[PDB]
């Protein structure tokens, strides 16, 4: 259920190992509330799986890209 | 007119005004042990039994 296709395990099997690690160390006597706790393992978790911040910091340099080259088309 | 005295005196000698206060006594505490008992009772949480946090007290083994 974790299990790779061609590795041993998934490519984000750490990943998600560490955010369950650290919802079992919690105390609070609700998963709503240990969740709160280790939001950071699980945004780490989710970037591995999905890059959606990688891709938005590449949005964001095709963005200024095609800013200067549109405003900016200078010649020698 | 003699057998209404002695009627009366039966009535008095069967009522026993002590054993009328034990049994109102008696009657108020089970009630009262019935209540506090539902009473504690109440505390009733409620979550799936996978809820790992919320039953982290509970002695359980998994087989998986």
């Amino acid at each position: 259920a974790g299990m790779g296709l061609s590795t041993g395990t998934a490519r984000c099997y750490d990943w998600y190992m560490d955010y369950l690690k650290c919802m079992d160390e919690r105390k609070e006597p609700m998963i709503a509330l240990r969740r709160e706790h280790c939001l950071e393992w699980l945004e780490d978790y989710n970037e591995c799986l999905h890059r959606e911040k990688e891709r938005t910091r590449r949005q964001v340099i095709e963005r200024e890209r095609r800013a200067q080259l549109a405003g900016g088309s200078k010649p020698a | 007119a003699y057998i209404l005295d002695f009627l009366s005196y039966m009535w008095e000698k069967n009522n026993d005004d002590s054993a009328s206060y034990k049994e109102w006594q008696d009657f108020l505490d089970v009630a009262e042990k019935d209540r506090r008992r539902d009473r504690i009772i109440a505390w009733r949480e409620r979550t799936m039994y996978d809820d790992y946090a919320a039953n982290a007290e509970e002695p359980i083994i998994y087989k998986r």
